[PDB]
DNA sequence: TCCAATATGTGATATAATATAGAT
DNA sequence: ATCACATATTGGA
């Protein structure tokens, strides 16, 4: 309608206060809303990279986007000193700090990883507070710990550069999918963590999973990696059944429960309501005690050498501080209990922070800042993949090759935009390399970025000139091998048709790469890529028999979020449009013995098993009984209740 | 291109819609997927 | 270095984020919204609110041979005292109650229960907004609205006139709001009230007889009976905003009528009572009890948060004044536009002690026959420490952190929802409207944000938008229309 | 004869190719003959019928497990207003039963 | 939700292929275990030691019948090794009144002196 | 052949034994054995020794005192309106106590009670039945004229109806469905009417109300068991009536495959070996000679990690079985044909971390879907009747399209293979 | 080439609006194949020659245009000397012209439809079930067009 | 006097993965 | 809360 007439295009000019996420997003001016609602999403569904590099096509707003959201960082806002440091572990410190300015005292602590739901998480970069020390000064901006997604410089990178071509791979680029190289893959790897807790009760005990005959080990240490993929194993242990079962604490039996996890311990807490005195009996539980004592000896560290501190009636303590005090002193005081779910529990419980590195493989989905989405369909060598051989650029592979069909139906040419430009940004550097004067080199780089963007000609030139001789020679050099850095801003500053043609015009040497064993020459360009959090471990499932409902039919079970189990066992759901697909076939008996020997009858599966544990693997032939399933019995009885009874005619 | 449907369509017609012809027209499907993803490869596909 | 030169393009950008907006959720004091909440009580003559204050939190711990617990899971909380006073009898007690509520954490978030949830602005209409047939303003318990009916009424000459009458649809039954008024002022006190004692009159047959012709001329009289009639002034009639009094007027006659009965108040109060309710002895009565509870759909919240002036905002009888007689402007506003909008953080939070204190307060007004300090007593007798955290929790009210990286800017701290309590959206198809984009979006809010699970519910605020200062965090200053 | 016409003319307007054939039986599952019987057919003039909609097909059909596994339980149960006890007539999801 | 099915199936179904395999070495028919479990009541030891000799290959199965079938094979396995009174203590019927040997200090201290 | 709604009396049916005569469910701490939650009536949560099916239906007996049908009452309220009036009872009294109400304002026959309804029922009915309008309600009346009253009432499994006793710190909390109460509640009134003597005449106001409030709580009874447990998504008649919680079923991501048959597909390590489990355990215990609890071990000690010995065996049973180990491959939602397709394992594997079926690509287009990553169902078939019976859905069936008689164009090249064929001949 | 703020919003809106459609498109299509499939899942058929339905009470169409012609393939129809006659979709000659055809609507066999009524086709889908086959064929392009 | 329109009220019913927890 | 379905009054004819 005419309401849309408010909006005044003279208003808005030089101005990006309407971009919000899509600033992210270069040459947004040029992507369609459906794209940029994809980029919007993937931006959430983003996971942190071990190798993130800044991006070469910017839009400059990304550091501000870096800066802003703190959960990467962490910035002391006052000056301090630091007044102590007190170790829980070797991977977990803790750093007692004063305000220089105000007087008040505050808290800082380091941990390897962070966790902050399922298994997704990030490593951190503890350097800056490693590096401090007693009675040292922490300026009043200073990144005490920072995550991968930002470099030295705190510039932010949410992915990595890519070289990528638009390539049909053996049609492995149907629809929409991805085929990687290896070196590729290495710079698309993420961290994952978990928080698995074992509980263990006076009835079961642990088993001697790590270690030897000498050493009894039921967890394994701090820097220790797990084993097998099993942090621990359970026994219930009674009179009866002692004399067998408790022979051999060191292999596993079927009656053990087993906890599954994999990955490098980071950090373990156990707490204990048993009196100490019966661990210091027990043998198998050893590691237990020793943590256990570990941790008290940590608090009784921290209430003596900070009770002055917090006691000073003149003195100003931070609340965090005053509850990590009140809580070590809790810890070691007596008469001490630990509730979980508001109850008292037996035993102990042990939580185990896990952390490990997950690389790129099949099915996981990488995609670009364009909406660009894509599963990797195959990881393959990069010697079996698309490799130049004329001119210059001879030995290039890519490391990326996507799907060229339907480019132009998805309406997202600032892919083919940003391709383009590094592209040439890749003759830039050439010809920058071949010249041995620096003024020639300066002033190569100039006129490509004159050509691209004023603004950062201008800033570079200013930059250059700032710099000694021997800081531009290292800029121009790693500019020529890593890479030029373009500024495509999303609205105001982008390149458009015109500029490029212009571009292509004047630089007349630059063509089309001929790769080996390919006819169509084909451009390929550094992209930006991101991993999305969606991978085949996220949704993966497999049940042959699991734990049965109340009503005997399946159900799924909270095993795989206690980390009981090790894929999903979650039954799937067979819908009424399912049904009615498979009435195609006219062997409704089959559809009922599938229905009643998977779920409805337990005799029925009963039979299937036995019949699939013992008889010929290879050719298997059942013969299922005929009395009435479960589920209808549970009909009879509601409709029995209801005072209806339904009857064959 | 239009034709080769047609051209299968006789086949199921000619043999009688046999379980073979049926078996034989899968597997020139594939075969002709195969040498489709060679052609592919070899004779790149490109937009820019 | 390449570092050093994306740093120095960084730092030399022109365009910058609003920091005052990244950490507004600083900004937000809980005792501020909580002061209306307990104040709501005060209908109960023998309740007066003390205040409330946050109790201090510099406790430390002492060696103890108590035996206390501590629960595994940790959670960062901070603590409220409330303070009121309840007299019955010339029996005085001073009664405090505590609760926990959330402490802010890194700026943005809060920590319970071991796990991480993080608060999110809710976007709601500032008020009078505009549904079909009808004008809504959202108190903090009972909304008032404004239903409109077409009318037609012949003149005493025979011509039809097209009207619109206007009726309240409060405790569930469509009561005029001339009725309201005439309970509470009369008829007579009425029409001053709203200054138009000149402009409409009622009169007798024989009077009507006794008339000159040029006062017909000037007047358009409607004969309510053949006995009695009603005269109102042509310049009156001549606009339609006045003309929805006048139907509503026609609309409350009955034939059965009598000129003292006009002139009687009980009369009103009785038939407003009958609209409530068929018992003829209690009708009275009735109709008071529901004279007070008009007078308590007002809060002071809902004064302050409205943009009129303070003269219309003094009771509900001037905020109901102000809608009818700018009816037909007020009602010609669009929903979406971000100026007729605000955003809220801890008002909802809040909510659920609201719901439990009005519970209380309408068991302490319905008691019939029994001590009143004991149903004083038991409106703070169960209220307990953990209960507004646990109903934030469990009524999901807050939104756990499900973020799967760092950045947070995006998918958390900017993250709008129309979703919530006093929610103005749903998932039923004809709040589709809501779910689309509005040209005054633009600048203030994200245009591609939403999500594919539910479309339009859920947004980013822009971080170069700018809300006006001490403007309780409202999109603009001033509303849509201006009444010039 | 004019609600086959109507649904080509409609399938036409829309694109879709589907063979008449099937949306005669579409159509056909829809309708419900007042004798219940199609040897009446086979008579010279054609029966006695009613075309119902979809939803009401069913309900007002004679197959009890077709119409309490699908929609409004509770006034097949409760009330006779879809002749549900006389339903008498068999289906393969009786089975299922 | 109760305990799954498939794992006691499989223990189940080991227990009968134990029993099968008894009954095939040595050639045992149904005369042969009526003869060595006539008149014979179910004993809390003897399904200890039962227990005890198959603790490493099956869990013991509710029903007396295939409890009897174990002990039988039992019996002649161990039969065939060295071992000679723990068969018999298999055959024989333990008494109602079960009556627990007072403890033997000698005998108890000799054992714990003992190298095995 | 064909089903029937056929009306029960409940006196052929009833079982003293499954008599409930404590309202109140618990006892010394303990779910009482003559409650709803009886253990020795319904059966136990998680015993097996109690060994009682949730086909067990227990009663509760309102004699001597008669009560109408639930599920009749609705037929009944159109032939007779006002019924509600007329089974409440009301009387009112003057200061000396007299009966003043006068019948002023109400009909002879409203506010009489439920007994004087049960004994005046026939004229009544035919006073108030119109024929027009409900004559064939007035004939299912008179043809089961002896299911209109009834003295027992059923209730059904406690397994149905969830019940758990948990501990709290501040105090035990008991979790139930709102069903459980209203039973509850009818017992209670009945034992308030049973323990007075029912020949002594007594108070009608302290009889007659409490009978029309059981019948409004037994018609609340039934009708939150229609709107509950038997209708809709959660009923049990759409979800397990018809659909059920299948076992032996996975989830699986999608891959484009190359090089292989159409059906013919490349299944990861761990779906395959979880799914066809029993039979790997069959094989490993033939193969090693070892009892099936060790296989068991094997595989377990498998499943972890990639063992040569386990995908031998597994490439083993691919080859060797005869239907050739299929399966049934479905993508939610199924609301076009070959959104199931009968296919074969060709291939198992060989890394660990892969978890992705390779899926042919002409098979794109028959399930309707792409590489969007999103999530396809598998069922294994084992049954070798079965397989012939669901190899109509194998993709040769689906090869001749059902509207044309002519080959489907949906098992055809994809755009792709499209453009490398034109390359190629033209 | 690029765009403007006012373009921009345009492109929005309209990605907004499809984003809801298929919101609602998700709820809708499964109760409309649910309801269609649940009547026509107890459609047979029977190998019968003829059912003894008659001449006259075979149902007539137009024949329109091209495509209503299109519809019926591997059908019959009456020819004016009153023998039964496949149809020929390539001959023009039944173009404009109104024909009555033995219809499945008019079998009159309550066992299942005979082979007359259904045509040549029932040999082809004689495995599979009938209704099931034309509820999908109807439903698939429907929704996915929409 | 009747009636059709308006109005009120009754009733079925609803996607897709998913963080939990009322005196002595 | 959207769609259906059914009564209850009431202004209208
Ligand atoms: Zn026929």
């Amino acid at each position: 309608m005419d309401d849309i007439s408010v909006i005044k295009n003279e208003d808005y000019e030089g101005s990006h206060r309407f971009l919000a996420e899509e600033l992210l997003m270069p040459n947004a001016n040029k992507t369609d809303g459906n794209r940029s609602t994809m980029f919007c999403s993937h931006l959430a569904q983003a996971v942190t990279l071990q190798k993130a590099e800044p991006p070469l096509v910017y839009t400059n707003f990304e550091n501000q986007v870096g800066k802003y959201s703190t959960a990467g960082y962490r910035k002391a806002n006052s000056n301090y000193k630091v007044i102590e440091k007190i170790y829980k572990n070797d991977y977990n410190y803790v750093l007692i700090v004063q305000d220089q300015e105000t007087g008040e005292y505050t808290l800082f602590e380091r941990a390897e990883c962070e966790f902050l739901t399922e298994h997704y998480g990030f490593q951190w970069d503890n350097d800056k507070i490693d590096s401090l020390k007693k009675d040292d000064t922490i300026e009043k901006d200073t990144v005490l710990y920072k995550n991968t997604c930002y470099d030295e410089n705190m510039n932010f990178g949410y992915g990595v550069n890519l070289n990528a071509a638009y390539f049909s791979y053996k049609n492995e680029t149907l629809e929409d999918a991805i085929v990687i190289s290896e070196s590729a893959a290495k710079k698309l790897g993420t961290f994952s963590v978990n928080k698995v807790k074992v509980s263990v009760n006076t009835n079961d005990i642990l088993l001697n999973l790590y270690g030897d005959n000498e050493n009894y080990k039921g967890f394994p240490d701090i820097g220790e990696h797990i084993k097998n993929q099993i942090i621990a194993s359970r026994r219930r242990f009674d009179y009866n059944t002692a004399l067998y079962e408790l022979k051999n604490l060191n292999e596993m039996r079927d009656s053990d429960t087993p906890f599954f996890a994999d990955g490098k311990i980071v950090d373990i807490e156990i707490f204990s309501n048993v009196p100490e005195e019966e661990l210091k009996v027990q043998k198998y539980n050893e590691q237990v005690l020793y943590y256990i004592n570990k941790q008290k000896e940590f608090s009784n560290n921290v209430y003596q050498k900070l009770k002055k501190i917090v006691e000073g009636k003149d003195n100003n303590v931070s609340d965090k501080l005053l509850h990590f005090y009140n809580n070590c002193k809790m810890r070691i005081d007596e008469n001490i209990s630990y509730t979980y779910q508001n109850s008292k529990f037996s035993g102990f419980i042990m939580e185990f922070t896990i952390l490990e590195e997950e690389p790129l493989n099949k099915g996981s989905k990488i995609t670009g800042r364009y909406g660009n989405k894509g599963v990797i369909s195959k990881i393959l060598p990069d010697d079996q993949m698309p490799t130049v051989a004329e001119g210059r650029f001879k030995g290039l592979k890519a490391d990326i090759c996507l799907n060229p069909l339907g480019v132009f139906n998805r309406l997202n040419p600032s892919q083919l935009i940003e391709q383009e430009l590094n592209w040439i940004a890749k003759f830039i550097r050439k010809d920058m390399e071949e010249a041995g004067s620096n003024e020639e080199k300066v002033s190569i780089l100039l006129d490509f970025l004159n050509r691209v963007n004023k603004e950062e000609t201008e800033l570079m030139e200013e930059f250059i000139n700032s710099l000694n001789k021997t800081e531009l020679e290292e800029f121009l050099n790693d500019i020529i091998e890593n890479g030029i850095p373009i500024c495509q801003k999303p609205f105001f500053g982008n390149i458009g048709l015109d500029e490029l043609w212009e571009l292509y015009n004047h630089y007349d040497h630059i063509d089309y790469f001929k790769c080996e064993g390919i006819s169509t020459p084909l451009i390929i360009g550094e992209i930006y890529m991101v991993r999305l959090k969606h991978e085949p471990h996220s949704k993966f499932s497999a049940r042959s028999t699991s734990f049965m409902n109340l009503r005997g039919l399946p159900a799924k079970s909270k095993n795989f979020k206690e980390h009981k189990d090790l894929y999903s066992k979650t039954p799937v759901r067979i819908g009424n449009m399912e049904i009615s697909n498979l009435s195609l076939t006219n062997e409704m008996g089959s559809i009922m013995d599938m229905l009643n020997s998977y779920s409805n009858n337990e005799t029925n599966r009963r039979e299937l098993i036995m019949q699939l544990l013992t008889g010929n693997p290879f050719d298997t032939n059942i013969d299922l009984s005929d009395v009435e399933s479960g589920t209808s019995k549970i009909l009879k009885s509601l409709f029995t209740c209801l005072g209806l009874s339904i009857d064959d005619v | 291109l239009k034709e080769y449907q047609n051209y299968y369509t006789t086949l199921l017609e000619h043999f009688g819609y046999s379980n073979e012809i049926k078996s034989i027209i899968k597997d020139v499907i594939s075969e002709l997927a195969i040498f489709s993803g060679d052609i592919n490869v070899t004779f790149g596909n490109t937009v820019s | 270095m390449i570092s050093n030169f994306r740093k120095f393009h960084g730092n030399k950008n022109q365009e910058k984020f609003n920091e005052n907006l990244i950490l507004n959720k600083e900004n937000e004091s809980i005792l501020n919204y909580l002061d209306p909440i307990c104040k709501t009580l005060e209908i109960i003559p023998e309740i007066t609110y003390l205040g409330s204050s946050v109790e201090p939190i510099n406790k430390v711990y002492k060696f103890n041979k108590e035996e206390k617990t501590s629960d595994i899971e940790r959670s960062e909380l901070q603590l409220i005292k409330m303070s009121f006073l309840i007299e019955k009898d010339d029996k005085k007690e001073e009664i405090n109650k505590f609760i926990y509520f959330p402490k802010l954490i890194d700026s943005q978030y809060f920590i319970i229960n071991g796990n991480r949830y993080y608060p999110i602005y809710q976007l709601l209409d500032s008020g009078t907004y505009r549904t079909n047939k009808a004008l809504t303003l959202k108190t903090l318990l009972m909304p008032i609205v404004l239903r409109e009916k077409k009318e037609t009424f012949d003149d005493i000459n025979g011509e039809t006139h097209t009207m619109l009458n206007v009726d309240l649809d409060l405790f569930k039954s469509k009561v005029p709001f001339l009725i309201y008024f005439f309970s509470k002022f009369g008829f007579e006190g009425t029409l001053e009230y709203f200054g138009l004692q000149d402009l409409i009159h009622v009169l007798m047959k024989e009077d009507l007889d006794q008339l000159d012709e040029d006062e017909i001329n000037d007047n358009v009289i409607f004969m309510i009976t053949k006995n009695i009639s009603l005269v109102v002034d042509k310049n009156f009639f001549s606009n339609k905003n006045n003309q929805i009094i006048i139907a509503t007027l026609l609309n409350c006659f009955n034939t059965r009528i009598k000129i003292d009965k006009i002139y009687e108040k009980d009369y009103w109060v009785k038939k407003l009572g009958g609209y409530f309710t068929t018992n003829n002895s209690n009708k009275q009565e009735k109709g008071e009890g529901i004279i007070l509870s008009f007078e308590r759909i007002l809060d002071e919240w809902t004064k302050k948060i409205l943009r009129t002036e303070e003269k219309n905002k003094e009771d509900i009888y001037s905020v109901v004044r102000w809608m009818i007689n700018n009816y037909l402007a007020l009602v010609k506003q669009d929903n979406m536009n971000l100026a007729n909008k605000r955003i809220r953080l801890y008002e909802y939070l809040l909510h659920p002690l609201l719901i439990k204190f009005s519970k209380g307060t309408y068991r302490v007004l319905n008691n019939r026959n029994s001590n009143k300090f004991e149903k004083i007593k038991t409106i703070f007798s169960n209220i307990q420490e953990g209960f507004l955290v646990k109903k934030i929790i469990n009524n999901e009210l807050l939104r756990y952190d499900n973020s799967v990286n760092s950045i947070s800017l995006f998918t958390l701290i900017l993250r709008y929802t129309q979703s919530g309590p006093q929610s103005p959206f749903s998932s039923n198809s004809t709040n589709n409207k809501l779910r689309g984009l509005h040209p005054s979006y633009l600048g203030r809010l994200g245009l591609t944000s939403t999500s594919a699970g539910d479309p339009g519910a859920s947004g980013s605020l822009t971080p170069f938008l700018e809300l006006p200062e001490n403007s309780y965090m409202h999109f603009t200053e001033e509303p849509e229309i201006n009444l010039n | 004869n004019e609600v086959v016409n109507y649904f080509i003319y409609l399938l036409n307007e829309s694109g879709i190719n589907i063979q008449s054939v099937h949306s005669e039986l579409i159509i056909r599952e829809m309708m419900k003959l007042d004798d219940s019987d199609r040897t009446q057919f086979k008579n010279d003039k054609m029966p006695d019928y009613e075309i119902f909609r979809i939803t009401d097909a069913n309900l007002k059909g004679d197959s009890l497990s077709r119409s309490l596994l699908f929609e409004q339980v509770k006034k097949q149960l409760t009330t006779l207003d879809y002749d549900t006890f006389n339903k008498t007539k068999s289906s393969i999801l009786d089975k299922l039963l | 939700l109760r305990n799954d099915q498939g794992n006691s199936i499989i223990n189940e179904c080991s227990i009968k292929q134990e029993i099968a395999k008894i009954k095939k070495k040595y050639n045992v028919t149904d005369e042969v275990m009526k003869e060595f479990i006539n008149g014979r009541e179910l004993n809390s030891i003897q399904i200890y030691l039962v227990k005890i000799y198959y603790s490493n290959k099956f869990k013991v199965n509710s029903n007396k019948n295939d409890i009897f079938y174990l002990l039988y094979g039992m019996t002649r396995e161990l039969g065939e090794m060295n071992f000679s009174i723990i068969p018999e203590i298999l055959s024989c019927a333990i008494a109602p009144n079960v009556r627990k040997m007072n403890n033997r200090k000698k005998l108890v201290d000799k054992i714990i002196h003992s190298d095995k | 052949m064909g089903k029937k709604l056929s009306l029960i009396d409940f006196n052929e049916i009833y079982n003293e034994e499954n008599l409930i005569t404590r309202a109140n469910p618990i006892e010394n701490h303990e779910f009482s054995d003559d409650g709803i939650y009886s253990e020795r009536i319904f059966g136990s949560y998680n015993e097996d020794d109690d060994d009682k099916d949730i086909d067990t239906i227990g009663w509760i007996n309102i004699e001597p005192y008669y009560i109408i049908n639930p599920i009749l009452f609705t037929i009944i309220k159109k032939c007779i309106p006002s019924i509600n009036k007329i089974i409440n009872y009301q009387q009112s009294i003057d200061q000396n106590g007299e009966n003043i109400d006068l019948t002023e304002e109400i009909g002879e026959d409203d506010y009489i009670g439920l007994v004087k309804f049960k004994d005046n029922f026939d004229d009544l009915l035919e006073k108030y039945t119109d024929k027009k309008k409900y004559q064939k309600e007035y004939d299912f009346l008179i043809e089961n004229h002896d299911k209109i009253f009834i003295n027992k009432l059923p209730v059904f499994s406690h397994k149905l109806r969830p019940a758990t006793l948990l501990t709290g710190s501040k105090g035990k909390v008991l979790a139930f469905d709102e069903i459980n109460n209203y039973y509850n509640f009818v017992i209670e009134y009945i034992n308030q009417i049973n323990e007075g003597v029912v020949s002594d005449d007594s108070i009608d106001l302290l009889l007659l109300p409490l009978l029309y409030n059981m019948q409004f709580y037994a018609n609340n009874i039934l009708t939150r068991i229609i709107s509950e447990y038997l209708r809709g998504k959660k009923g049990f008649l759409r979800k397990n009536i018809m659909g059920s919680r299948i076992n032996f079923s996975a989830r699986n991501v999608i891959t484009p495959l190359i090089g292989h048959p159409i059906d013919e597909v490349a299944m990861p390590y761990k779906t395959f070996a979880e799914l066809y489990k029993f039979q790997l355990i069959n094989l490993i215990s033939k193969v090693k000679g070892i009892n099936y609890n060790e296989a068991l071990k094997f595989w377990e000690k498998g499943i972890l990690g990639f063992n040569q010995e386990l995908y031998n065996y597994m490439e083993e049973l691919i080859t060797k079985t005869k239907g050739g180990c299929t399966f049934l491959l479905n993508r939610n939602p199924t609301i076009s044909i070959g959104s199931i397709l009968y296919l074969k394992i060709g291939l198992i594997k060989k890394d660990y971390k892969d978890l992705t079926l390779g899926i042919s690509n002409n098979l794109l287009s028959a399930l309707s879907g792409d590489y969007d990553g999103d999530v396809l169902n598998i069922i294994p078939v084992f049954d070798n009747k079965m397989k012939e019976h669901f190899s109509l859905l194998s993709p040769q069936n689906f090869l001749v399209d059902r509207n044309n008689g002519r080959f489907n164009g949906d098992f055809d090249l994809q755009k792709d293979q499209i453009l490398g064929i034109f390359i190629l001949n033209n | 080439r690029g765009l403007d703020v006012r373009s921009f919003y345009i492109n929005a809106l309209g990605a907004r609006k499809a984003l809801i459609t298929n919101y609602q498109q998700v709820r809708n299509s499964g109760y409309l194949t649910r309801k269609i499939s649940m009547l026509l899942m107890d459609t047979k058929l029977i190998d019968l020659d003829d059912c003894g339905s008659h001449e006259n009470n075979y149902l007539s169409i137009n024949v329109e245009n091209k495509d209503v012609l299109k519809r019926f393939s591997k059908r019959s129809y009456l020819n004016n000397n009153g023998e039964l006659v496949e149809i020929d979709i390539n001959d023009e000659s039944l173009i404009g012209q109104v024909i009555k055809i033995p219809s499945p609507t008019t079998c009159a066999s309550n066992e299942g439809v005979c082979r007359k009524c259904y045509g040549k086709l029932f040999d082809i889908n004689k495995d599979l079930n009938i209704g099931m086959i034309a509820v999908l064929l109807l439903t698939d392009p429907l929704t996915q067009r929409l």
